[PDB]
């Protein structure tokens, strides 16, 4: 029983944890949404080309 | 009387071995008794911490 509770606990924190980073990863592209620029994206396809 | 001695002992021996043998069923039902208390205040138990 006390190892049932117990991964019951480790059960809950993991399908928390993917709530969290769902929610980060579409808020960091809602960021980015507006955060684009003519000039820091001219710099990303300078350093892309760069590194090519 | 040489068989009076040799008649009376087997069944004597043969009373002693029934009365084993009924000794040993005896033992059986109380290890059922017993074990399914067990098994009961098992399941009763985990079934509530558990729950907790």
């Amino acid at each position: 029983a006390q190892a049932e509770i117990e991964a019951e606990r480790k059960r809950a924190r993991e399908e928390l944890r993917k709530q969290v980073a769902i929610l980060a990863v579409a808020g960091a592209e809602k960021i980015i949404e507006r955060s684009v620029d003519e000039a820091a994206n001219s710099d990303i396809v300078d350093k892309l080309v760069a590194e090519l | 009387d040489l068989d009076l001695a040799k008649a009376s002992a087997t069944d004597q021996l043969k009373k002693a071995k029934a009365e084993a043998q009924v000794i040993i069923e005896q033992a059986n039902k109380r290890r059922s008794q017993i074990l399914d208390e067990a098994k009961a205040e098992a399941e009763q138990e985990r079934t509530k911490i558990v729950a907790q």
